[PDB]
């Protein structure tokens, strides 16, 4: 049953393990019943936790790379594309979840799902290479944008999944695409308007709300400096 | 680098 | 060659994959050749890094399943997860035993190396005595046990306190008394007679030495006051 599967999901949870947290969620969802915020915030913080190792891995082993001047060189590119390998496998695992599952069925699940398919591509494009490099974020700026359009017609500026979006479409504009410009203008956009909303906002998402608009002022001062 | 989204008794002998 | 493995352990280090470092230094046990200090620590980091990890695991779910006993149903599978993360924690350990036993032990010839993978040997039985219960916890706790008392008696011929591979030795079997042996005035006692062996040669230590056997020495002093409070 799903009740029992969440509860052994967030027992890996309590014990700070992730992977079979991951491992249980997944088969959690294949029941293709619509995950309730619970279980969604539970699936998205084992997934981003499984990956977030690997890519602090692989940022590592890119920049001993780089500090290389021979096999010392070989080995380093060996570990980083055993690295990327895994990291890809598993946003492949994530990706096809969504698209088979959680895509296919709220407007704010809709969002949820269809921003977490843009973060995972734009995971994959920090380890991507070659012409695909394009089709990655091809496929991640799609599911943002469907995620704008739901979020900009059906969510309050308020709302955090909104806000994420921006963010990390912003993140994206500027590590993937190079725009700082562009980025600045959609974080600048979202940032006025959940200020024009600035006491509006929930006991709990004034904390959810400030945090999110901290890291989007930060942020700007990384892309206009 | 950039930022990105939030999530949602004994004194054994230390290492080296 | 063993070399290349130790420029892949370091990168698996800096990664925080522990796990591909143990795999290689595992590796580079098996070439039967002596390590060096240098690959020695980096094969103690190695899997006392990857037994921490599920130790910290196993504690964590122990501690949940004892904080619901009244909840039946849902305490009987998060005891199935409980047990599931033991097996891995006792294999980690099994698998470093039988790597120090079949290699490292019986190839050690220097003192300073003997102690140090002795100590290591009763440091990862310990942790599967933390584990256990009954005899197997018996059999496991009198195997450590007898491998940190060999590990002691040579060090106390072979080194001064003022070199840390014996402090650390010192600590970790006062650790042991005290919470395997279940022996808290043994284990004071112990502590406190390393700790002041220590103290009578504390300013002869040389610059790094010294630095070492000070973040031994106040683990030591700590503890000896943990305990006794």
């Amino acid at each position: 049953d799903k009740n029992e599967l969440v509860q052994k999901a967030k027992l890996a949870e309590q014990a700070e393990r992730y992977d079979d947290m991951a491992a249980c969620m997944k088969s959690v969802t294949e029941q293709g019943a619509e995950l309730s915020n619970e279980e969604r915030n539970l699936l998205s913080v084992a997934y981003k936790n499984v990956v977030g190792a690997r890519r602090s891995s692989w940022r590592v082993v890119s920049s001993i790379e780089q500090k290389t001047e021979e096999k010392k060189q070989q080995m380093a590119r060996e570990y980083r594309e055993k690295i990327e390998t895994e990291l890809r496998d598993i946003c492949n695992d994530v990706l096809s979840l969504l698209e088979k599952f959680l895509i296919p069925n709220q407007a704010e699940s809709k969002v949820f799902y269809l921003k977490m398919k843009g973060d995972y591509y734009r995971y994959l494009a920090e380890v991507a290479a070659g012409d695909d490099k394009k089709g990655i974020v091809d496929q991640s700026q799609q599911a943002y944008q469907e995620a704008f359009e739901i979020s900009k017609k059906e969510m309050q500026p308020t709302h955090p999944i909104r806000l994420g979006l921006a963010l990390n479409f912003s993140v994206f504009y500027y590590e993937i695409l190079n725009s700082p410009e562009k980025a600045c203008s959609l974080a600048k956009t979202a940032f006025d308007e959940a200020i024009a909303e600035l006491d509006t906002l929930s006991e709990e998402s004034y904390k959810d709300s400030t945090l999110i608009m901290q890291l989007l002022r930060d942020n700007l001062t990384l892309w206009t400096s | 680098r950039s930022s990105s989204a939030p999530n949602v008794r004994s004194a054994s002998e230390p290492s080296l």
